[PDB]
């Protein structure tokens, strides 16, 4: 999950865009 | 520089900021 | 509860608190 | 909608619930 | 859904939001 | 405490109302 | 220090930072 | 009071202290 | 990305998210 | 400058980058 | 009362609040 | 560092002024 590309492990600012509408 | 853990509220704060007017989905069960 | 005045990132923080790990959508008009 | 209203007018925690996953 | 730990500043952010104009007490020594 | 209904262990949104004025 | 402009949840965050675990009351006029 | 003022006008960290437990 | 409206502590939170541990300066006009 | 603008007008993540260490 | 750990975003939130219009440097590599 | 007067170990409100411009 996002909790898993991002809180569990670590993501780019680019990754968080994966989740924009 | 190595970017960071984002958890709970800090993570949706980061989504807001990054997506802004497009908006976003936060679905943690995923 | 009580009614809130919620703009910008504070609305996003409100949806986190109210939805949590069920999760949510953030959909501004366009 | 929710975004607009809650910032122009006031919304209850209960209204915000309409938006959960 | 299972609600979350709220610590320090996140916890008074949650009180604000939930009590709003009634206001609140945060007394941690309790 | 509130640190104990809520940060130590976990509480409902309802519990936090216990502390409203 | 410096004077601050503090509204809504940011005032609540200010009382947390200034009072911490001593704790505080949040009492808006009614 | 504090709530009103700090948001209408400016308050110092020192004024906020008047409110601690 | 998207353009943001960023005032007060939310700008500071934006520089943290964008700069992180590289770090940053916060320099208001005077 | 950045502080002023981003709050009076809008700034992109890219503009904020001009400020990093 | 014993003051607290401040990490990441909470720590720059504390700097903002404490320095305000003077502004500040956050340089973590230090 | 500040991460070391302040997040690692613990500092005064006074210490954080060390870092004001
Ligand atoms: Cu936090
Ligand atoms: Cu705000």
């Amino acid at each position: 999950g996002i909790v898993e590309q991002c809180c569990t492990s670590i993501c780019s600012l680019y990754q968080l865009e994966n989740y924009c509408n | 520089f190595v970017n960071q853990h984002l958890c709970g509220s800090h993570l949706v704060e980061a989504l807001y900021l990054v997506c802004g007017e497009r908006g976003f989905f936060y679905t943690p069960k995923t």
